[PDB]
């Protein structure tokens, strides 16, 4: 399962 | 309250009347959530993260209850992996990181 | 300290004598920094989020600084967009969400 949710806007 | 983060810090949320479970993730600038129907007006954006950018639609000042505080904001929909609370949510209720 | 989430939380660490910016991310379950020569064995991972996978080396038992505060533990090298400590090093550090 993925574990990293870095999120930038856009 | 105050939670651990032992474990991934996933909580209920509410939105539209649907309850699911969220990430609370001060990694993201942004709340995105799984693909779902919102009414009203929306606008196309582009996100990044760790592997590369998705397509999301925008909509606007969508109620959402997030472990029992209500918020008003902007939600992202698209195809992430799991639905995130972000930073602009976070704020709104109050959230903190502490050590 | 009790980091508020108005901007990113960007924070000091010093590695391997190394003064560098990271971002401390409730969201990850580790931590991933970008490419940088780290001492002893590694093994090659795949990790995964918003827009896919990408490989890592991951390396154990590495001291880093966080916002001052001592940690020793792994630490996956690659290309990650930003710096990011995840929740095995938030943990170290001791740190919660309140709210």
């Amino acid at each position: 399962r993925p574990g990293n949710f870095l999120q930038n806007r856009p | 309250p105050q939670i651990t983060l032992w474990k991934r810090p996933l909580v209920t949320i509410r939105i539209g009347g649907q309850l699911k479970e969220a990430l609370l993730n001060t990694g993201a600038d942004n709340t995105v959530l799984e693909e779902m129907n919102l009414p009203g007006k929306w606008k196309p954006k582009m996100i990044g993260g760790i592997g590369g950018f998705i397509k999301v639609r925008q909509y606007d000042q969508i109620p959402i209850e997030i472990c029992g505080h209500k918020a008003i904001g902007t939600v992202l929909v698209g195809p992430t992996p799991v639905n995130i609370i972000g930073r602009d949510l976070l704020t709104q209720i109050g959230c903190t990181l502490n050590f």
